[PDB]
């Protein structure tokens, strides 16, 4: 996170390089957060 | 001036339906039955034209209830007996009219619970 | 508790399985069955039995507004526990 | 007088008391062709009686658009044209006559 | 006072009541009957034949100046002789006001064009041509406006089913769009939601 | 093609460019959404209204509850009322960005489209915060509003409007005084008064020809008799006129959500009467009358006494109608659905003489012509 | 009240003149266009870095659909039918018979996802909160099958998305 | 934002407004995502006493519309629909643009 | 009505002269239909299906509805000759990818249960 | 019966039509016929296919939801024949190239992959199996194709005796070769024939009429074991053919005598392409092979199929093929051929 920035941007995420069985180095998915990270990313609370 | 068509009235040719759905379809103008788990008559008042019920089957996926039958959710309200027989007349179907049926007026009396010489007498309340 | 049919299909919580003869397996091939592996009556068994000092119980689900509508139960019947059928919660008077 | 009317396609009228008596004097033969008993005709006789008489007795455009109540001065020559007009049509259309056909018994029952 | 319930306007009510004897002694030969509803809004039901003179007056008219057709369309009632209901609904701008005209007719009965009064009348009578089969005598251009080119019935009748009679799909041996009988993968269910007791004793009607 | 909406076929007669005759074609959008209300509930039948003109989504429903409520003879309580001006304006400034740009962008202008799209991603999350959908809200229904506001909501509509004046001065830094931008718009698609009124033109189209006429002022809805705002009024009656008239809207829009934002009563969302509006879940949780009556109103609803009614709102594109029938069910008999946009598509046609395609682009975006409720 | 939009006119002094001639041959406000798509290209982009920065959102949000369990496991559902009642695409199928322990629970519960409007009328007619619309609203497929939805597949989600549809509902139960 | 002054200055002589007083994007001025808990206001029907249906039944009041003239069944003066639309003043807030 | 209002044509005799002068406009324009919209059907298969679309109705003895009938033939028409439908609609007039309906009653019954 | 294949509906796209059908080679001109036919029906069909997915894709909208399944398989895998033929009742084999790649042959395609089809389909239980083979399948023929042809129908026949296998003599249609490969002999100048194509006669069959055939020999009940020959009802010289084809097309006509070896020749050449070659030596022959007659075997009047004549169906083929200048003629413009009868 980085409050200076604008809001939208001010929260951010880097994906892992490898995820259950997927080599995801590369084709990372808007789908591999889980619900509770995902709340927090999607800025519905701001308690991570 | 005003000219005269002394012939039965008939709209199939503009209706659109497809002759089959005009030939081989027989509706049913009745007075719906009253709901018997409901002591309530509102729904008794006026005629109701249905057609008649084709086949269902069972769809291979998600298991739901198909259909090919156009008319099957067709229901038509009408105001009088006359009104529905001449509009299915005039639609072209064939159809089948059934007499409203008005329950008979019944003598009710709370003291016949108590008679002294008859069997009208109740044995609890 | 998930359980195998004789084909080797899972059943699901409502006893959900293709016949051996089906041509409706082939859907499967190369894919998956979606079952849910957790049932609701294992559950619900798996929970306990409460014992209240009351001939009437009320329960509402748990969380107040967040549970279902509230209803009361009569455990007079010693036979037997009292269920909320809401959420399926089993309450009982202490005998003995 | 004034640059526009500020409304697109109505020209300012330089002479609106004369065409306004004008206007009101041709209705005015028009309505009595009509039959006398007729409703249409008395009430717009008064109407155009009470019109005309005020345009008579206001020079001023300003305070006479004031007393009308119809808009300005070219709104109202245009409602006499467009009333001058039906009454023609009026005239042609003769709805004073009692009513064509009643409806069917139950035509306008509702709900139904 | 009483917050839940919407207040009434009797002055509203008064002149819409007054307006409307006005135009029924006007014109007596057209005018059938005149209502005015609990909620300030005027109906005049008029002979079919009267449709032009009755628009060309509450359009020309000093008293009556409306000259904004704000509403064309059309009811089904299939229980009723004639089952089209032609409904006008029109606005005065100089009076701020708003007015109502009905009138009615059948399949075979053309109904006059009122293009020469209004000009929004053009895809309005469309549209009532296209859902319900009422044709228009003297119409300048009168064809379908939101079918399918080749359509047959007119979708809005009550008669006509909801999901119709054919459907279009892709037929690759063709190569063209094609159109079959319809038929549905689920089929709509229908439900009976009316309640078996009365809801309101004021708009009750002899048994008869 | 680009500059048909998508969905329009507009079957063109040219000598050269110049038109000699436009044939509009429409019901390529054509639902059945009159066909399918008839067969819903009233309130299964207000997303209908929601997906009519897409860009006008809490207008439309505030419409048809204004409708509803008026042939149940109910009042929504005045919070309500209040929040639905307040985003009736939102809504309309949404829809003005919506015009305004797009009709540069068939021009040929796209940075004012970026910016302003910009501002109405920000309504957009106005819009998803008060209701849970960023523009398909369903959020005004017959007796109020669905639910009560957030607990920053206000505040942070009152920031959006506090720098949105910026933006709307940036949009005319661009336009309004350039002169290919006057080229192209000025004297086009000129309609006199007279003709607006006959083709039953409303709204923009009426008060860029010179017509002083807004439902708003002559017949207010809701508390639109409590706020203050100016109506724009044309002179020349053409495309320029029009869209200096739709920018002077979004000003007046502007003072009338400031109005909203400090006059925002306390009370109820909901007519507090649980036969036509449901009750709160705790209560419905707690008490059997209000079970009864949520069980009723979600599976039957609540009956409409018979009776027609035809009522209008100033909606964004112009005068948005609804005329309904009840013939005392739960269920709607007749729905029609005046669209002020049907009316101009039909007029394009008289508009578009002596012009040419560009003049006929232009023409359609001054129009501002939505499908969806121009087809149902 | 009105205001006029274009009813202005210029002076003809000399100087106005002037300055409108000066405008026509030196296009001055053209400038003043270049200048303001400057100053906006040396201001900062609103562009968020997707996927790795995502929009925000709102406890209300309506996404993918999800049943629900009591904190002991069982169902919510108890086959009620409001929310296939009360859907206005009828995107929603049920069908339900007494369970092993008598129970009444559902048997069938399909949505189709490609009928449904995401309106939420189910999750407001549930009177035992049941059915509800979560957060996730990534869920695109390759296959139109795959968004017919059935009890199994909305169990899953909602074992899956359990931890904030239920810190939503806390977070936004209160104005329900 | 962040951004130089020089090219803070070069945009607001570009645009020849002060950027800074109002800009384009949200800079933690607007409300915190988490909010103290609510209690909305209960209504106005909502008492223990004289609040009886019958008197604030809304729909119980309404009624067939009344016929003003039907067929089936001095010097009156003419009227209108209604009185005249007054003229619309001209606003002195602004009035001409 | 005993008296009921006569779109046009009054009696059959004109109805019938409108029929067959609604026969000839589309007569003499199946050629330019096949040509137009590159139909892959000869000029005798179109003329042949406008001859069976002109006697499905040949039943019908009242003359409103021979006008409406006639209305809407030219309605159509004027949609063929403006090129406003597509091959798609010219070639949905003849039913090319539906199965032929079985019509005896034992091919019915081994079908299913349509009548 | 399972209640599961108990015919249901009226036979439109929502039905039931108790066909589930593994067809081999969809992903081809004929197997698109045959796979449009039977969603059309209302059938479950099944498409094991081994190229890119993207090919597959117009088999999309051929069927209702669910009813194409698409399956990965290896022609010299029985594990994925068996996987892909374990739950159809009916197996349709059309698989078949006109030239032979680095990895299969006319061995590969006509008799390994037919016969490994049918043996497996035969332990998996499956009820009825169709097999595509050509009307001029001959042991001692010139062409490696038809002696491959020849062979894999007996490998068919010994592994499944309850077959049906189908003889069309030369289809054509859109997507075709033959009325194809006859009109886009416009690049190389003239056209060259082997006697001029005055001694080969040809019937050439109608795609849909063939598709037709396919799907009644599935309903009918008195057709397991059978062998059906489709041909078209007119025969023609080949030269005769061609220049009907040409004239169609609105090309001009420059035929020109190639001898034999010339020719073959010719082909060799062509076919070095790696990519789909335009010709072939086996192509050579069997264009200048005539149409065996086979009045034993039943026929698409037996299948209760009408043949189409080519003179009705050939304007949807050359109209493609036409320019600017006569692309809107007539399709009675051009007279018919002279047939041989
Ligand atoms: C260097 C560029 C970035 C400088 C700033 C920086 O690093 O910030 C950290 C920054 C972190 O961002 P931040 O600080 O959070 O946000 C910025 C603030 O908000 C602050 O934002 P801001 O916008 O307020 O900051 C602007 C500030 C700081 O920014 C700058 O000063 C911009 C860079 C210099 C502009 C002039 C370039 C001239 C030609 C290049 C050689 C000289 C300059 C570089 C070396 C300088 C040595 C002293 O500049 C000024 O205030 C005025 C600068 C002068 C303006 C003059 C008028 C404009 C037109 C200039 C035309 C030049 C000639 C034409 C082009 C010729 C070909 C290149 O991260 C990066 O920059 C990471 C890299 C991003 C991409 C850089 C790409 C450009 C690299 C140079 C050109 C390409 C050469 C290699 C090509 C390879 C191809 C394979
Ligand atoms: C409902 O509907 C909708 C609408 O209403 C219909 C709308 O309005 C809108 C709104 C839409 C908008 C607002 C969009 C419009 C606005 C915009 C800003 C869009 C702007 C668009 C553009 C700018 C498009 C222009 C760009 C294009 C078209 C891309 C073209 C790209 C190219 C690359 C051009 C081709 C160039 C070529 C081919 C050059 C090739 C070079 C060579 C061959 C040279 C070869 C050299 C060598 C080989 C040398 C090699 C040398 C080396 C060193 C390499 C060696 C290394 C090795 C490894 C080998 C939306 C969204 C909508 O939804
Ligand atoms: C003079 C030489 C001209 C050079 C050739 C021009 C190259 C273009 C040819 C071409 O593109 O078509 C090849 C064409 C079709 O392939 P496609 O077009 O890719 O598929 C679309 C089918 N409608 O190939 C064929 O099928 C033609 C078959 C060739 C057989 C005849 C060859 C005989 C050679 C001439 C004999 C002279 C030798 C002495
Ligand atoms: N077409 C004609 O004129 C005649 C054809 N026939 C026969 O009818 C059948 C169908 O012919 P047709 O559709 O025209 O030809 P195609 O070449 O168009 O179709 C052949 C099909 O088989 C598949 N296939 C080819 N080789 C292999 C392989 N090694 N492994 C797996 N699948 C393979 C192809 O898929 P992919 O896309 O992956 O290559 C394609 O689906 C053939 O058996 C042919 O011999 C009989 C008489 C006349
Ligand atoms: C307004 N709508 C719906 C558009 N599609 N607009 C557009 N400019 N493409
Ligand atoms: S969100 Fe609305 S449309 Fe979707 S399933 Fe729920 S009730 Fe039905
Ligand atoms: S409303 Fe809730 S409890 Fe009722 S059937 Fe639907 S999901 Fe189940
Ligand atoms: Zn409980």
């Amino acid at each position: 996170e980085d409050n200076k920035q604008f809001f939208g941007r001010h929260r951010w995420v880097i994906y892992t390089t490898e995820m259950n069985g997927r080599d995801t180095f590369w084709d990372v998915d808007g789908s591999m957060v889980p619900p509770e990270w995902h709340r927090w990313l999607h800025c519905m609370t701001d308690d991570p | 001036q005003l000219i005269a068509v002394d012939e039965k009235l008939d709209i199939t040719t503009l209706t659109g339906v497809p002759e089959e759905h005009i030939k081989t379809r027989k509706v049913r103008i009745f007075v719906p039955a009253r709901n018997n788990m409901q002591s309530g008559v509102n729904n008794t008042k006026k005629w109701k034209m249905e057609f008649d019920t084709r086949e269902r089957w069972e769809n291979p996926l998600m298991g739901w209830s198909s259909t090919a039958d156009p008319l099957s959710n067709l229901v038509l309200t009408f105001s009088t007996k006359e009104d529905a027989v001449a509009f299915a007349e005039k639609n072209g179907w064939s159809f089948d009219v059934e007499e409203r049926k008005v329950p008979k007026p019944k003598s009710k009396s709370y003291g016949a619970n108590f008679s002294w010489n008859k069997r009208t007498r109740v044995s609890t309340k | 508790g998930v359980r195998t049919s004789p084909t080797g299909e899972k059943v699901t919580h409502t006893g959900q399985a293709y016949d051996d003869g089906d041509y409706r397996r082939v859907r499967f091939s190369d894919r998956q069955k979606e079952v849910n592996e957790n049932f609701a009556i294992d559950l619900i068994a798996e929970q306990p039995v409460s014992e209240v000092g009351s001939r009437v119980i009320s329960c509402d689900g748990g969380g107040g507004a967040l549970g279902h509508p509230r209803v009361y139960i009569n455990l007079d019947k010693e036979t037997k526990t009292g269920t909320c059928g809401y959420c399926g919660l089993q309450f009982r008077q202490p005998h003995h | 007088l004034k640059k526009t009317t500020g409304l697109v396609g109505l020209a300012v009228c330089e002479t609106p008391h004369e065409r306004l008596k004008i206007l009101y004097t041709k209705i005015l033969d028009v309505l009595g062709q009509i039959p006398k008993n007729a409703a249409y005709r008395k009430y717009t006789e008064q109407i155009t009686n009470e019109k005309l008489g005020m345009v008579k007795a206001e020079p001023d455009v300003k305070k006479l658009e004031e007393q009308l109540q119809g808009g300005q001065i070219e709104e109202v020559i245009l409602q006499a044209e467009n009333e001058l007009s039906l009454a023609r049509k009026m005239l042609r259309w003769k709805p004073w006559e009692p009513l064509v056909e009643e409806p069917p018994a139950n035509q306008w029952k509702w709900p139904i | 006072t009483r917050p839940t319930i919407r207040p009434r306007n009797d002055v509203v009510h008064k002149q819409l009541s007054a307006f409307g004897q006005y135009v029924a002694e006007i014109l007596p030969k057209y005018v059938q009957q005149v209502q005015v509803s609990c909620f300030n809004e005027l109906e005049i039901f008029i002979h079919p034949d009267g449709v032009i003179p009755v628009l060309t007056f509450l359009r020309d008219h000093t008293n009556a100046q409306f000259k904004s057709l704000a509403d064309l369309t059309a009811v089904d009632v299939p229980t009723r002789q004639n089952r089209f209901e032609i409904v006008y609904n029109l606005l005065s701008l100089r009076f701020n006001s708003r007015i109502r005209v009905k009138t009615y007719t059948d399949e075979l009965t053309p109904i006059e064009s009122s293009v020469t009064v209004y000009k929004a009348a053009n895809w309005y009578e469309r549209e009532i041509w296209d859902m319900f089969g009422v044709f228009f005598a003297n119409h300048p251009d009168l064809r379908r406006i939101l079918t399918d080119y080749g359509f047959e019935g007119h979708p809005f009748r009550k008669d006509f089913p909801l999901s119709g009679y054919v459907e279009l799909r892709y037929d690759d041996e063709v190569k063209r769009v094609v159109a079959e009988p319809v038929e549905l993968a689920q089929e709509f269910r229908k439900f009976d939601l009316n309640s078996p007791w009365e809801a309101f004793p004021a708009y009750r009607q002899p048994p008869e | 093609h680009p500059a048909a909406h998508g969905v329009l076929r507009l079957v063109m007669e040219l000598s050269g460019e110049m038109v000699r005759k436009c044939d509009p074609h429409i019901g390529l959008l054509h639902r059945g959404t009159e066909k399918l209300i008839e067969y819903k509930t009233y309130l299964q039948a207000l997303p209908y209204f929601d997906r009519l003109d897409y860009v006008s989504m809490m207008c439309n429903e505030q419409a048809y509850s204004l409708a509803v409520e008026k042939l149940l003879n109910i009042q929504p309580p005045p919070r309500a009322q209040w929040i639905r001006v307040l985003f009736g304006e939102i809504t309309r400034l949404l829809n003005h960005i919506m015009a305004v740009t797009t009709h540069a962008l068939d021009i040929g202008a796209m940075t004012p489209f970026f910016w302003m799209f910009e501002e109405r991603e920000k309504m957009f999350e106005f819009y998803e915060r008060v209701s849970g959908a960023r523009m398909h809200a369903a959020y005004i229904r017959p007796g109020g509003v669905h639910q009560d506001l957030p607990l920053g909501l206000l505040d942070d509509i009152y920031e959006f409007s506090k720098n949105f004046s910026f933006r709307i001065d940036e949009l005319e830094e661009m336009l309004t005084n350039n002169r290919i931008w006057r080229n192209r718009t000025v004297d086009i698609g000129v309609v006199t008064a007279e003709d607006a009124l006959n083709y039953g033109f409303s709204g923009v189209m009426l008060r860029g020809s010179g017509i002083q006429w807004d439902l708003r002022k002559t017949q207010p809805y809701d508390v639109y008799d409590q706020v203050e705002f100016d109506v724009p009024i044309g002179s020349r009656g053409d495309c320029y006129d029009r869209y200096l008239c739709r920018v002077e809207e979004m000003r007046q829009s502007l003072r009338i959500i400031s109005q909203c934002l400090n006059k925002m009563p306390p009370g109820e969302i909901k007519v507090d009467d649980a036969k036509v509006s449901p009750p709160k879940r705790a209560e419905m949780k707690t008490s059997m009358e209000s079970l009864i009556h949520h069980f009723k109103l979600y599976t039957e609803g609540y009956q409409v006494p018979p009776g027609a009614t035809y009522t209008a709102i100033e909606a964004p594109k112009g005068e948005f109608g609804v005329y309904l029938v009840s013939d005392g069910s739960s269920r709607p008999y007749r729905c029609k659905i005046k669209a002020p946009g049907f009316a101009h598509l039909a007029g394009l046609d008289k508009m578009s003489k002596g012009h040419m395609l560009a003049d006929v682009v232009a023409i359609i975006g001054t129009q501002d012509i939505v499908f969806g409720e121009v087809d149902r | 009240t009105y205001k006029f939009v274009n009813m202005r006119e210029p002076s003809m002094d000399m100087k106005s003149v002037t300055d409108r001639a000066a405008q026509t041959l030196l296009w001055t406000e053209l400038v003043r266009g270049l200048g303001m798509t400057l100053s906006y290209l040396f201001r900062e982009p609103a562009t968020i870095n997707y996927p790795f920065e995502k929009g925000p959102l709102s406890p209300r949000f309506r996404g993918e659909h999800a049943l629900r369990r009591y904190p002991s496991g069982e169902e919510r559902c108890i086959a009620c039918k409001l929310c296939e009642a009360v859907c206005p695409a009828q995107a929603i199928t049920i069908e339900a018979e007494p369970r092993a322990d008598g129970s009444r629970r559902t048997t069938r519960y399909d949505i189709d996802m490609t009928k449904c409007i995401y309106c939420g009328f189910c999750q407001e007619a549930c009177p035992v909160d049941a059915i509800v619309e979560g957060p996730n609203f990534e869920f695109s497929t390759e296959t139109h099958e795959e968004l017919l939805y059935n009890k199994e597949k909305l169990l899953n989600n909602g074992d899956k998305w359990e931890a904030e549809i239920a810190a939503n509902i806390q977070a936004d139960y209160l104005y329900r | 934002a962040s951004a130089t002054r020089v090219i803070q200055l070069l945009r607001n002589w570009a645009s020849g407004r002060d950027l800074q007083a109002k800009l384009q994007l949200r800079y933690q001025e607007i409300s915190k995502r988490t909010q103290p808990p609510p209690k909305l206001p209960v209504g106005p029907s909502h008492k223990l006493s004289n609040n009886y249906y019958c008197t604030r039944d809304g729909r119980r009041e309404a009624m067939p519309p009344s016929i003003v003239m039907s067929s089936q069944k001095t010097e009156k003066k003419a009227v209108t629909p209604a009185p005249p639309i007054k003229r619309w003043e001209l606003s002195k807030d602004q009035p001409y643009l | 009505g005993t008296s009921v209002k006569p779109i046009f044509s009054r009696d059959m005799n004109e109805a019938k002269r409108r029929v067959r002068e609604l026969y000839r406009a589309w007569y003499r324009e199946v050629p330019n239909t096949v040509h137009l919209f590159q139909l892959d059907i000869s000029v005798k298969q179109g003329r042949d299906k406008v001859r069976e679309m002109f006697m499905k109705n040949a039943h019908v003895t009242d003359p409103r509805v021979v006008d409406l009938l006639v209305i809407k033939g030219k309605m159509e028409l004027e949609e063929t000759i403006n090129v406003w439908k597509q091959r798609t609609h010219i070639m949905r007039f003849f039913h090319e990818t539906e199965a032929p309906r079985p019509t005896d009653f034992l091919s019915k019954f081994y079908v299913g249960h349509d009548p | 019966l399972h209640h599961a294949l108990i015919p249901h509906g009226k036979g439109g796209r929502s039905s039931v039509s108790g066909i589930v059908a593994t067809v081999f080679g969809a992903t081809g001109f004929l197997g698109r016929y045959v796979v449009n036919h039977l969603g059309r029906m209302g059938s479950q069909v099944i498409v094991p296919y081994r190229c890119e997915p993207y090919d597959t894709m117009h088999l999309r909208p051929m069927g209702d939801l669910g009813q194409i399944i698409f399956m990965e398989w290896n022609g010299k895998d029985k594990d994925s024949i068996r996987k892909v033929v374990e739950h159809s009742n009916v197996v349709i084999n059309l698989v078949g190239r006109e030239w032979e790649t680095k990895n299969f042959d006319f061995e590969d395609v006509f008799v390994k992959i037919p016969h490994a089809i049918a043996q497996v389909s035969k332990e998996a239980g499956v009820e009825k199996l169709i097999h595509i083979s050509h009307l001029n399948a001959d042991i001692k023929s010139p062409s490696r194709y038809l002696r491959s042809k020849a062979v894999g129908e007996k490998e068919v026949r010994a592994a499944f005796p309850e077959a049906t296998i189908i003889k069309p003599s030369d289809i054509f249609g859109r997507e075709d070769r033959f009325l194809n490969y006859f009109a886009s002999m416009r690049w190389f100048g003239g056209v060259p024939l082997i006697s001029l194509g005055k001694e080969t006669v040809k019937q050439p069959v109608y795609i849909v009429d063939v598709s037709k055939g396919i799907i009644n020999a599935i309903k009918d009940p008195d057709a397991k074991g059978k062998t059906f020959a489709f041909v078209g009802p007119n025969r023609y010289l080949l030269f005769d053919l061609v220049q009907y084809i040409f004239a169609v097309a609105y090309r001009p006509f420059l035929p020109y005598p190639l001898p034999h070896f010339a020719y073959r020749w010719v082909g060799r050449l062509f076919e070095v392409s790696p990519f789909e070659p335009w010709t072939t030596r086996d192509k050579v022959e069997r264009v200048h092979m005539s149409d065996m007659t086979l009045p034993h075997l039943p026929g698409l009047e037996d299948l209760g199929i009408q043949a189409t004549p080519l003179e009705l169906k050939a304007i949807e083929v050359l109209r493609r093929h036409r320019t600017y200048r006569w692309l809107t003629s007539e399709m009675e413009d051009v007279k018919p051929a002279k047939t041989v009868n």
